[PDB]
């Protein structure tokens, strides 16, 4: 219905 | 006939001015829906994106469009290339971290000049891409429907 956004790997310091 | 002009900013990697052109899907209202500077917050596996895109299409609640980015000046082109190489070498996509209200997700996809277009984007519903093209950064934009 409204799929949740997938997690990702953060890059920014 | 560019639909947006603004920065892409990946801290410690690259920052440049770019224009976006439509590739697939309706680019309507993108000028209002993209920030002045797209902040690249992280990276993600391509298979994770394509699994998610499959659910998005199944759900029927969102609009998917695909844009292509071009550097505005020669100086922009150096940093554009760094960002393309960053993600191309790691086989990752970029994740935008400062989306506006109407965009659920935005991913930055490196498409090599001799690359095949990822199958979930085919067929393009729009101007598409030329056969003979430079290495490119695409934006995959998930927007809310009315």
């Amino acid at each position: 219905y409204s799929p949740t956004s997938p997690s990702y790997s953060p890059t920014s310091p | 006939n560019f639909i947006w002009k603004g920065f892409i900013n990946m801290p410690s990697v690259a920052k440049f001015v770019t224009k976006a052109y439509p590739v697939s899907g309706s680019p309507e209202y993108l000028t209002e829906d993209l920030p002045d500077s797209i902040q690249v917050g992280g990276r993600i596996s391509p298979q994770t994106v394509w699994d998610y895109v499959e659910k998005i299409k199944a759900s029927g609640t969102k609009e998917i469009c695909v844009v292509r980015f071009t550097p505005v000046t020669e100086e922009d082109q150096i940093s554009y290339t760094l960002l393309f190489a960053y993600f191309s070498s790691r086989k990752r996509y970029g994740v935008a971290a400062n989306n506006m209200k109407q965009v659920k997700d935005m991913y930055l996809i490196p498409l090599g000049a001799t690359d095949k277009i990822p199958h979930p984007l085919v067929p393009f519903d729009g101007p598409g891409l030329e056969l003979h093209r430079p290495n490119l950064l695409l934006g995959l934009i998930i927007r809310q429907k009315l």
